[PDB]
């Protein structure tokens, strides 16, 4: 019959609430990088949540932050999946 | 990339090395990606002859940090009034506040800078 | 059925907003690298046959009148709709080139009873920006 007006969103967030977001100068940031990354290999084998989650193991242990200054050195991220979906999503069908 | 090593030669206090650098054209605005600059590394360390040369050759006064600090900030903080009078010379936005709220007569306050408050 | 339907005749829009150069007056930093990202996302998302639409340095009233208008489209055809944001931010907070677009707007354009033709559809937005100043120093690991 009804169906919510917030249903059937996802928001997926390049990283955590409160927290600071890092690009690459050369190579882009590090969530865009992963995501598109893995939407290439997985896009026809996975559904898409467990694509995202994918995504965050790969910001999460793979990227670490550089700086000269020692108040942004060696710094981490884990993006943030938010999702108000009511069906699994294939982007094969 | 040239940007990189003027950084790394700004840190570490290298005034010869960082004329050679911005001799052969490296970027006086060059960045890291959390948008550390040659003088937001200079002012904090104290390097006053680098600073006067980066400013010199157009490196930008107001530029901020991932945490909206600039050189003004930098310098407040460490306690180093000449190159506070520098930074003011070439337009240093006193009314400046990072994402903390703070100014640059802010930090002096909470240091107790009894110099700085009164050239700020 | 537990999947959304995906065989519609196209498979919907994919509206990137790329702010990379700010306003003085705002103290951002410009974005570099972000063009790499835009680039990265439009092969990647043409090639799964999205319709991709890309969009440069977009003040704050360009971002809600883009949002407005691509709500008000016939997606009854589309599968689903795609969203990605690169630009500076705060928590529930967009940055245009000029200042703030609170996040909430931007998505209300497309709830249920506002997009009727996007109802029981998948919306997707994609975020990259900050949602904060703090810094994660990490823990050791294998």
């Amino acid at each position: 019959h009804k169906i919510p007006v917030e249903a059937d969103f996802l928001y997926a967030y390049s990283t955590a609430p409160g927290y600071y977001s890092w690009r690459n100068s050369k190579d882009g940031s590090w969530f865009i990088q992963s995501l598109c990354a893995m939407l290439k290999q997985y896009a026809d084998k996975l559904e898409f949540m467990h694509i995202l989650t994918r995504v965050n193991r790969k910001v999460a242990t793979e990227f670490e932050s550089f700086s000269f200054d020692a108040t942004f050195h060696a710094k981490k991220q884990i993006p943030c999946i938010v999702s108000m979906l009511t069906k699994e999503l294939y982007f094969y069908h | 990339d040239l940007g990189k090593k003027l950084l790394e030669a700004t840190r570490a206090g290298q005034d010869d090395e960082v004329r050679i650098l911005m001799a052969n054209g490296a970027d006086v605005n060059a960045m890291d990606d959390a948008g550390v600059t040659p003088l937001h590394l200079a002012a904090k360390r104290g390097h006053l002859e680098i600073v006067e040369v980066l400013l010199k050759h157009g490196a930008d006064v107001n530029a901020s940090d991932s945490w909206g600090r600039t050189p003004l900030h930098l310098a407040a903080t460490v306690g180093h009034l000449e190159i506070v009078e520098v930074l003011l010379e070439y337009g240093a936005d006193v009314n400046a506040q990072d994402k903390f709220g703070k100014t640059a007569f802010d930090i002096s306050i909470d240091n107790g800078n009894e110099d700085l408050a009164e050239i700020l | 059925d537990n999947s959304y339907k995906m065989d519609y005749p196209e498979m919907g829009l994919c509206i990137i907003i790329n702010n990379k150069n700010f306003h003085k007056s705002t103290g951002m930093t410009s974005r570099s690298g972000t063009d790499v990202d835009a680039a990265n996302l439009r092969e990647t998302f043409r090639n799964l046959k999205y319709e991709v639409r890309n969009k440069n340095d977009l003040t704050r009233e360009e971002i809600v009148e883009l949002m407005r208008d691509v709500s008000k489209e016939d997606h009854s055809k589309r599968s689903s709709f795609v969203c990605v944001l690169l630009s500076h931010g705060e928590e529930g907070i967009i940055f245009g080139t000029n200042g703030p677009v609170d996040l909430k707007k931007i998505t209300n354009f497309f709830r249920g009873d506002r997009c009727r033709s996007l109802t029981g559809k998948p919306k997707l937005f994609i975020i990259q920006a900050c949602r904060g100043t703090e810094l994660d120093c990490g823990i050791e690991t294998d």
